[PDB]
DNA sequence: AAGAGTATGGGTG
DNA sequence: CCCATACTCTT
């Protein structure tokens, strides 16, 4: 017997970095934030585990907010975010300026 | 089950990067082996290969 | 003489043969068969009875105690058969038996009766079988295949000398019984019998007669005779028998009264024997020599030395005469052997045999059977007993003893279901005849010896195997001593019974799910014959021979309907006429020729029977009294046809259907094609799919009407009547006075079956084929069923096709279809799917069907109901919402985000998860029917109170269609009483019926009558109540799901398939293709009057496959036309009744001496001219498979339609209007749509799922895998000398985890290459491999 | 796992749990120093369970489970057609793959297939995203996988650019040579069928009755490449087996050649001269002159030279107008003989030899084409039909039989006085009706294949 | 004797029937040995090389 | 004391 | 069905 391979948010995720023009440094980013990432879609760790998690000290704290800014666009629109108010507010920005509210 | 056919102990971790009792649970933990469960912090594909 | 719905439409019929026994009911061997099983037999012979008198009386060991069984008895079913249907459960009755347990006494003559209990118990559920001949297992109709196999007996056979490389047989007799071991004898190249149990290790063949308690001298006498030597004071002067030199040469001088006969060195001739014959020739002088090497019968001894001269079976010489001689002995008895006869066998047996006595052939016996153990006495003893002589583990049933008895010669036909000593000194005699040159070997494949065997004689042997293990667990408990309160119901356990019962009809190997295309296929699947299952063969050891056809099938198995594969020669069907005996051998009909007139006399002869006759065909010419017109008729003999004479015949042919089954039956023209095409035609006849209006063949062969009544699939009047309502849904047939019971009100109603799916998930619909207020009779169709019109058998259509090639459009057997016809829906079908959800029950909290899913939109739950289910009448497709399901995924630790969440959108959100069932990717419909099935206990929603209270409405309706009737009735009596005495007139109808009640009459008896009336008008009310309540407590009863289950919700969905390139397309003569382009109208061949071609065919697919009966049946089906021609032309322009039934007489008296005769002088006006509008449309007619039209039939019928005799017009091109160059064959052709639909068979993948263990894609359609890539095409591939390609199809393709990730990306950025790693399976080897204790690595 | 929760177990897992029982019954039994008549049964069993785990059934009996059945061991993994090696080492399932039912595209050219476009779309999917991604349709994965799934009206057009040259594998089952599998160029069609070119079903040995095909893309450079240089069935002219070519015509342009290439004795139009080929087709085609009549026609035909040039002349040739109608398909450097006569497979078989011979590669598969079509187009034309009454019985059929029957009876007769024995007569028999059969094949055929006709 | 064209009897066809159905058993069974043959001998040639 | 023949078990389909 | 090995009769 034996089962099949089903796909998780973190394999689609992961699916999605590795078709994403990334960096070595950045691929290396995201797969820390996406292995940060629980399944209801929130961010997990603060960014300054992720950046310990890296592990040279060549790299700041703005290279890991552009790299969470760039997953944050990923399918679903929200995924990653640090708390309920990241996620409404990347959520808004998605919408037309034609919105009336 | 601990000691079983399918202990973390002996073959792996069931999840990525998470020991079984929960005190490690991210890849800055990557490498470590926790002495309250005795499960490494690593990939959960090593139950492929381990004997 | 017609019926009322064979008089609405007429076939013409060119049968030319009358015919004199009717086609039997074609379900006969099921019914009977479950029928045998499941009636009361006062004797104990078939049946329940005789498996209940197998096992009881159960008595212990002691004997202080018994149980005995006394009867048993079936109840009432809990449901009906579509009740069953409907809530997917068994339809099943319940077994009663009653046991009687009787105490004993000690120390008391014989038993005494102490006390006896007696109590009916509860054996179990037994399934129905229903009036088609099938059963409803988990509310799903089943069908249980008979078996052919080898009958109980003993059969003598030989290996043809090709075990042993000298070119020599051996001859060899095996006993089979009916339930027990095999015993098998056989020779050697030593001419050394041997005895074979089990087929275990070979043994002696003495062995088993020194078991049966015998000596060497017996068995000497047994199986030899006796010589005897009489020493007269002069060298042996011996008496001779003449018969005993035969083939033989004298060794000495042979003289006698002084004449020597015989010389030395002459051989004995035939004259010699004669004249010793007559001269009474008796002593004989004789050398010693001449018995230098005589085998002694018995055992000598000398008087004085008192001790043994010589042993039995040994051979002799010199010394041993002088021994004797001086002796005193004048007695010698020898054997009589030669090389030519009487071979010595049994001698050479008891010398190589090593056992001398009788206590060591049991230890022998003992150690063959189980090594390993040390030999005891009693257990060797006891073992023996119970191999063959003990009733409880050795049967040789009543058939096999039958056959045993009449196998050796015997007069007794019945015995004992035990062997004894007589049967195998018998069978070991007959054995050694065969061997020395008398007698003959037997034919396995001769259907005398193949039996058949029924599914109530399987449920009978499953039924005891479950009652000897309830036996064995009675006589376990029964022991123990506690028999003053004991009961039989606390004895026994109904478990065992019921599980074996279950297994048996739902999971053997022979119950299958019935076959539902169309009623074809029901009826050749309730007639199916399997030589496969448990106790026959398999298809990897079968053998040639026995697949082959064999003289004695003629009638009995169809030589035609096989499948085409491994299974060919495997499985058969029954003939139209045949039957079985009572033992289970096959039989068909025969008319008795007396004095050389044939009679309507009919026997049923089986295969045995049969060869023992002479017997004429059916197509044999008889004058008006009944004579053969020639002297020299065709017949068969002993396996073999020849001319005969008329006065020798003693059996003639019933029909000329005989030979074939129902499916081959139905192909017209049969005798004009080659059995191959035959074979390919009817297998593909069965897999034809109904479409949306039935259409009858208008060229068949007379047998439509009987497959369609006998299926089952039509609604059948039970009694006579007049139509009184009649609706899409429903018929009420008034019963007529005659046929009505005392006390009832005579109406029948028919509720019939709508829009159903069947197992191949297709639709099953009937429609009403009567009109309001017309007559009916018993046997009428009333309602036809899927692929039935007006009541015969109607599985494709009609196409006007010629014959000639377009194009290169029907290369290759492809097929061109013009656009009209699918403009007409002419082959479009139905398709009925279904999906379930189930809710159970968790630790977290139950799941809830509910409208409420947080996390979707209002869009997406527009369709679903206030219960959460959607819609009857919407239309989905993939990915919408059928059933709303959450699951609880509830906790109790809150963090503060989840306050958070919970406080902005609501706890309903963080508290349940959508799990709802959906469509699936790439299926859509229509919702046309949702069922709930919900757990007793659990509350009911909205949905199952409306589906409980509409299946209330219908039973209500028929309720007070019954109840109206008999009050009416009443109430006339009650006015009809008034009005004699007290009559009102105008006042009483001015009143309305119930203040009828409110009167009284004068103190006579009219108060009386009044009152009485009153009486039973409130008991007819009061039954009618009772009913009701029954029915709805019947309806509103809860069901019993699984455990942890608590509600199930099924929704069907319906579509519509038409049409298309690649659909598959068959006739009836094994002529099939795909269909390769829908062509314009306007592109199509078309005559001088303008009208197109609906299909074109390729004339190169004819003369190769030599089936010719499709040429015919198309000039036949246009002359059809041209009849219905003439009749719908006349039928436009309103003429004279008078001229249509001329021109409809004309058409029905063409022929050649045919048997039908119509006569349309008894036809009304009105039914005149519905004959007219039922035949405007194409006259059908009929063909029998032997008995058809001819050719110059078919000429007179074009010529009365006014078409060519030739069968062949001038065409023009479509797309110019240039006329063809040579006339083309156009007619009409009969043609099915099969069940290979190009939408059931396309397929693609790009990615997907894989394996866990291995990595690699799946396989199948519905898992959405991939293809297999084979070593024959990685051989194609290394031929090629392409290695690029056959590496991507190895590693990136299929388990290569990260080459795939690498080369979807590389596509996706424009870079085609790859970088190969290696393959997951080669490390799972490795893994495996070292699993087994073996270092393997690889290296450097 | 399966619904409801339970876990039911496997075989290995099974074996692995009677080992580890029984090692530790004996190792607790060992410990307590237990009397050596149970030890000893326990080591049996030990040794038992352990020859069930590594090989079950070879030793004895073999262990089996509920339903029965012997569990599977590591052997039973390893060897068998079911095993490693068979299943799954030296063959597998594969991604980029479908199959469907064939049908007959008889305008297809022979280096062309005819491919569904539902099953292209699929099938192609990640060429499609990043032809999308290239030409700013979409920014991210996501906007082109869902313009992909609503199946917009643009990657239609998407997907005929990337198909313009990108052969694929068509392969049919079973592969009995290297001609089971082969490519083709793909065109976009409606419906859920796949068109087959009529000259190569021969290789694959398939009809159009039910027949299924397989197909597969391939994905790098290589692998294209060496689907257009080593597997384009235009490679594939010859027979590797015996040199000969498998691409020849059968049935319906045979029958149609055949029928163009036919003289009659007394046709419209005969005993012209005409100017040429065109002339012919003009006369044939205004309905003036007749396929079958025989005609004098000026021809030109070339050949090639000793250094290989082709030198021309010109004649007047005895011909029928089918005939110069059909020398305007044959390409230069062949003889006017190799049309001049009624043309059978053999004969169509034998001018596409030479000409491949002669000529080469490239013309032989434009002659090929042209021929097919040609075919064709004039089977359709004639209007063959099969009838009732073409199928002509010889008048001398029952005189023949009657005559068997007399024989028969005679030395049936002959039997019965005693003069032969059993073996002769039914030799005799046999022989009678043998010579019998061959009467009757040799007058039917005799009066099938001639007729009279007005001169 | 007799042709299609005319039609046979029933006893002309029950005894064509022996070889049609023996020619197809024949058929299906053959196929099973032609794959065990072509295996055998892809077996004992499969790394010749030029 | 070897050598040829027969019975049994393994593998394949 | 075909081949390899242990056991039995014969020169
Ligand atoms: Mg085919
Ligand atoms: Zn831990």
């Amino acid at each position: 017997y034996q089962g099949e391979t089903t796909q998780t948010l973190q394999d689609y995720l992961m699916w999605q970095v590795e078709l994403t023009p990334f960096s070595d440094t950045d691929r290396a980013i995201a797969t820390s934030i996406v292995d940060a990432v629980d399944e209801t879609g929130y961010l997990t760790v603060p960014l300054e585990d992720i950046l310990e998690s890296i592990g040279d000290e060549e790299i700041d704290i703005d290279e890991v907010e552009a790299v969470l800014k760039r997953i944050q666009r990923f399918d679903p629109v929200g995924v990653a975010a640090k708390d309920l108010r990241d996620c409404l507010l990347i959520q808004l920005s998605q919408f037309d300026k034609t919105t009336p509210w | 089950e601990r000691d079983g056919l399918f202990c973390a102990r002996i073959f792996g971790p069931v999840k990525d990067y998470e020991c079984l009792c929960g005190k490690y649970k991210r890849l800055k933990h990557r490498g470590v082996i926790c002495e309250k469960c005795g499960v490494e912090v690593t990939q959960t594909k090593v139950r492929r290969e381990r004997m | 003489v017609y019926s009322y719905t064979e008089k609405k439409r007429i076939r013409k019929d060119f049968g030319k043969r009358p015919q004199v026994l009717d086609v039997p009911y074609l379900l006969s061997i099921q019914l009977d068969s479950f029928q045998k099983f499941i009636e009361q037999d006062p004797e104990g012979q078939y049946g329940l009875e005789a498996a209940f008198r197998s096992v009881f009386p159960i008595q212990s060991y002691s004997g202080n105690s018994e149980l005995q069984y006394v009867s048993y008895r079936l109840g009432e079913p809990v449901f009906d058969v579509q009740e069953c249907q409907i809530r997917g459960v068994t339809y099943s009755a319940p077994l009663r038996v009653k046991l009687r347990l009787v105490i004993y006494e000690r120390e008391a003559p014989e038993g005494t009766v102490k006390d006896i209990k007696e109590q009916e118990v509860y054996m179990g559920e037994i399934p129905l079988m229903t009036d088609n001949g099938t059963f409803v297992i988990n509310g799903t109709e089943r069908v249980i295949v008979s078996q052919l196999h080898r009958s109980p007996g003993v059969f003598f056979d030989s290996d043809k000398g090709k075990t042993h490389s000298s070119g020599k047989v051996l001859y060899n007799a095996r006993i089979i019984p009916y339930r027990g071991s095999w015993l098998d004898f056989e020779f050697d190249p030593k001419d050394n019998l041997f005895v074979r149990i089990d087929r275990r290790r070979k043994l002696p063949a003495t062995i088993i007669l020194r078991a049966l308690n015998y000596t060497t001298e017996q068995i000497l006498d047994l199986f030899f005779e006796k010589v005897i030597f009489e020493i007269r004071d002069n060298k042996l002067q011996m008496e001779l028998v003449p018969e005993r030199l035969r083939g033989e040469t004298a060794s000495f001088d042979i003289e006698a009264n002084g004449k020597v006969y015989v010389e030395k060195g002459r051989r004995i001739t035939a004259r010699h024997i004669r004249q010793l014959e007559k001269d009474d020739v008796k002593l004989i002088e004789v050398p010693v020599e001449y018995i230098a090497g005589k085998v002694v019968a018995k055992d000598y001894i000398d008087e004085s030395t008192g001790e043994l001269i010589c042993a039995a079976n040994m051979e002799l010489s010199l010394d041993l005469l002088a021994k004797l001689s001086q002796s005193g002995h004048k007695r010698i008895e020898t054997l009589f052997t030669n090389d030519l006869d009487h071979g010595p066998y049994i001698s050479e047996t008891l010398r190589v045999d090593p056992t001398n006595d009788r206590l060591s052939a049991l230890v022998e016996i003992y150690r063959m059977m189980r090594p390993g153990e040390p030999p005891t006495r009693e257990a060797a003893e006891s073992l023996f007993e119970n191999l063959f002589f003990s009733e409880d583990r050795y049967d040789l049933s009543a058939v096999g003893r039958m056959k045993f008895n009449r196998s050796l010669l015997r007069e007794e036909i019945e015995g004992s279901g035990i062997l004894s000593k007589d049967d195998i000194i018998d069978v070991m005699k007959k054995l050694i005849d065969i061997r020395n040159g008398k007698g003959e070997v037997d034919d396995i494949d001769h259907l005398g010896n193949r039996r058949i065997r029924s599914v109530g004689e399987m449920a009978e042997n499953q039924f005891r195997v479950g009652l000897v293990r309830v036996e064995r667990a009675v006589k376990e408990r029964l022991s123990l001593g506690d028999l003053d309160t004991l009961m039989p119901q606390d004895m026994i356990n109904a478990k065992p019974i019921s599980a074996a019962v279950k297994e048996f009809f739902g999971s053997s190997q022979l119950s299958q799910f019935m076959d539902q295309n169309n009623p074809l296929s029901e009826i050749t699947h309730k007639r199916r014959i399997s030589a496969l299952g448990p106790g026959g063969l398999t298809r990897e050891r079968a053998g040639f021979e026995v697949r082959d056809v064999h003289p004695t099938h003629y009638g009995r198995v169809c030589p035609i309907e096989t499948p085409e594969g491994p299974n060919i020669g495997l499985i058969n069907s029954l003939s139209v006429y045949a039957q079985t005996n009572e033992y289970g051998f096959l039989e068909t009909p025969y008319r008795k020729v007396t004095d050389g007139v044939v009679t309507d006399e009919i026997h049923y002869l089986s295969a045995i029977e049969e060869g023992n006759y002479v017997i004429a065909q059916a197509n044999s010419n008889l004058d008006e009294e009944g004579h053969f017109v020639e002297d020299l008729v065709t017949c068969r003999s002993k396996g073999e046809s020849s001319l005969f004479s008329r006065d020798q015949v003693d059996y003639m042919d019933v029909s000329t259907q005989q030979v074939v089954s129902v499916g081959a039956s139905l192909i017209p023209f049969l005798e004009h094609d080659d059995a191959n095409r035959a074979l390919m035609g009817a297998n593909m006849q069965r897999q034809a799919v109904p479409t949306l209006r039935a259409d009858k063949p208008l060229v068949g062969t007379g047998m439509e009407r009987a497959v369609a009544v006998d299926s089952g699939v039509t609604a059948v009047a039970k009694r006579g009547g007049v139509v009184q309502y009649v609706d899409a849904s429903r018929i009420v047939i008034k019963v007529n006075e005659d046929e009505m019971y005392p006390g009832e009100a005579g109406i029948d109603i028919y509720n019939l079956t709508k829009y159903t799916r069947s197992n191949q998930n297709t639709c099953i619909n009937q429609m009403p084929c009567v009109s309001l207020g017309e007559p009916v009779e018993r046997g009428d169709v009333l309602a036809d069923g899927p692929s039935t019109d007006l009541g015969e058998l109607a599985l494709g259509q009609n196409m006007r096709v010629a014959f000639m090639p377009w194009n290169g459009y029907n290369f290759e057997d492809s097929i061109l279809v013009s656009e009209r016809v699918v403009q007409e829906d002419r082959f479009t079908t139905i398709h009925i799917q279904e999906l379930a959800c189930v809710s159970r029950d968790t630790k977290l909290g139950p799941e809830e069907i509910t409208a409420d899913i947080p996390n979707v939109g209002e869009a997406a739950l527009s369709k679903l109901d206030e219960s959460g289910i959607v819609y009857i009448g919407a239309e989905v497709t993939g990915g919408d919402i059928l059933v709303g399901k959450v699951t609880p995924k509830g906790e109790t630790q809150l963090t503060p985000e989840e306050k958070l969440l919970r406080a902005i959108f609501g706890e309903k959100a963080s508290d349940v998860k959508d799990s709802s069932l959906r469509v699936p990717n790439g299926v859509s419909g229509t919702v046309i029917d949702v069922q709930v099935f919900t757990r007793d206990g659990v509350e009911k929603d909205k949905r199952a109170l409306e589906i409980e209270e509409m299946q209330l409405k219908q039973a209500k309706k028929d309720l007070s269609e019954e109840l109206q009737i008999l009050e009416a009735g009443l109430f006339s009596r009650i006015r009809a009483v008034l009005v004699a005495g007290g009559v009102e007139a105008e006042k009483l109808d001015k009143l309305p019926r119930d203040r009828w009640l409110e009167l009284g009459l004068t103190d006579e008896e009219k108060q009386n009558q009044l009152e009485q009336l009153a009486e039973q008008y409130d008991e007819l009310k009061h039954e009618f109540e009772k009913k009701l309540e029954a029915k709805r407590r019947k309806i509103t009863q809860g069901d019993d799901l699984a455990p942890g289950v608590l509600k199930i919700v099924k929704v069907y969905l319906a579509v519509k398939r038409r049409i298309q390139p690649g659909d598959k397309m068959a006739g009836r003569h094994g002529n099939k293709g795909v269909i390769s382009k829908i062509n314009p109208i306007e592109d199509m061949p078309y005559d001088e009057n303008g009208t197109p071609v609906d299909i074109v065919l390729n004339p190169l697919g004819v003369p190769s496959r030599m089936n010719i009966g499709q040429i015919l049946e198309t000039h036949l089906g246009m002359a059809a036309k041209g009849i219905g021609d003439k009749i719908n032309a006349m039928l436009k322009q309103q003429q004279e009744v008078a001229k249509l039934r001329e021109f409809i007489q004309r058409a029905y008296d063409l022929g050649a001496d045919v048997r039908q005769k119509v006569d349309l002088s008894t036809f009304s006006d009105e039914e005149v001219m519905r004959l007219a509008e039922n035949l405007r449309k194409g006259m059908p007619i009929a063909t029998p498979v032997f008995d058809g039209a001819k050719e110059a039939e078919i000429k007179e019928l074009l010529k009365l339609g006014d078409l060519p005799t030739s069968g062949q017009i001038r065409l023009y091109d479509g797309r110019t209007g240039e006329q063809f160059e040579r006339p083309v064959t156009v007619g009409y052709m009969y043609m099915l749509k099969l069940n290979h639909l190009v939408d059931d068979k396309m397929h693609a993948r790009s990615t997907g799922s894989y394996s866990l263990v291995t990595q690699q894609p799946l396989g199948g359609k519905a898992q959405f895998g991939g293809q297999r890539f084979g070593e024959m095409e990685v051989w194609a591939l290394e031929a090629y000398g392409a290695a690029y390609t056959l590496q991507e199809m190895l590693t990136v393709k299929s388990d290569d985890v990260n080459g795939r990730t690498k080369m979807y990306k590389n596509i996706v950025d424009g870079n085609h290459q790859m970088e190969p790693g290696m393959p997951e399976s080669f490390n799972v080897l490795l893994k495996e491999i070292r699993s087994l204790g073996i270092n393997i690595e690889l290296e450097d | 796992p399966l619904d409801g929760g339970r876990f039911a177990t496997s075989d290995l897992n099974d074996l692995y749990r009677r080992v580890i029982n029984r090692n530790n019954r004996l190792k607790r039994l060992l410990d307590l120093a237990a009397p050596d008549i149970i030890v000893r049964n326990e080591k049996r069993m030990l040794q038992e369970a352990v020859d069930a785990l590594l090989d079950n059934g070879r030793r004895g009996r073999a262990i089996t489970g509920s339903n029965k059945r012997p569990l599977k061991s590591l052997a039973d993994m390893i060897k068998g057609k079911q095993g490693r090696f068979r299943q799954n080492l030296l063959g597998k399932r594969v991604d980029y793959s479908g199959r469907s039912v064939i049908t007959v595209g008889p305008y297809l050219r022979l280096h062309q297939c005819g491919l569904p476009k539902k099953m292209a779309l699929e099938l192609f999917k990640p060429f499609i995203y990043g032809k999308l991604e290239l030409r700013g349709l979409a920014t991210t994965i996501k906007a082109a996988k869902k313009m992909v799934e609503r199946e917009e009206a643009v990657v239609w057009d998407i997907l005929d650019e990337v198909i313009r040259e990108h052969p694929v594998l068509l392969n049919r089952a079973p592969t009995l040579h290297r001609l089971g599998i082969q490519a083709f160029e793909p065109v976009l069609i409606e419906g859920k069928a796949i068109q087959l070119h009529p000259l190569v079903c021969a290789a694959y040995n398939a009809d159009f009755d039910g027949d299924q095909m397989a197909v597969h893309v391939p994905l790098t450079l290589e692998a294209q490449l060496e689907a257009r240089a080593l597997m384009m069935s235009t490679n594939n002219i010859l027979s590797p087996a015996n040199g000969e070519p498998i691409i020849v015509p059968s049935q319906d342009v045979v029958l149609g050649l055949y029928y163009m290439t036919r003289d009659c004795v007394n046709a419209k139009g005969e005993g012209m001269v005409l100017t040429g080929p065109k002339e012919a087709e003009r006369l044939y085609r205004s309905g003036l002159a007749s396929l079958h009549a025989r005609v004098k026609v000026r021809i030109t035909e070339y050949e090639k030279d000793a250094n290989g040039e082709l030198v021309a002349k010109t004649s007047l040739k005895d011909t029928t107008v089918g005939r110069a109608i059909l020398w305007m398909i044959v390409p230069k450097g062949l003889p006017y003989s190799i049309v001049n006569q009624a043309l059978g497979k053999k004969a169509i078989s034998k001018m596409l030899n030479t000409c491949y011979r002669i000529l080469g590669l490239k013309p032989t598969v434009i002659f090929a084409d042209q021929i097919m079509y040609t075919g064709f187009a004039y089977a359709a034309r004639s209007g063959a039909s099969v009838g009732i009454d073409d199928m002509v019985i010889p008048e001398k059929k029952h005189e023949i039989i009657s005559e068997a029957e007399a024989e028969v009876a005679e030395i049936q007769e002959q039997f019965q006085s005693g003069l032969v024995t059993a073996g002769e007569r039914y030799n005799k028999v046999i022989d009678i009706w043998a010579a019998a059969n061959d009467r009757v094949s040799k007058a039917m055929m005799d009066n099938l294949q001639t007729e009279t006709v007005i001169n | 004797t007799a042709n299609f064209r005319e039609g046979l009897n029933v006893l002309q066809y029950f005894i064509s029937t022996h070889g049609a159905r023996k020619g197809l058993a024949d058929t299906a069974l053959k196929t099973a040995n032609s794959g065990y043959l072509t295996r055998r001998l892809v077996d004992v040639a499969q790394d010749l090389v030029v």
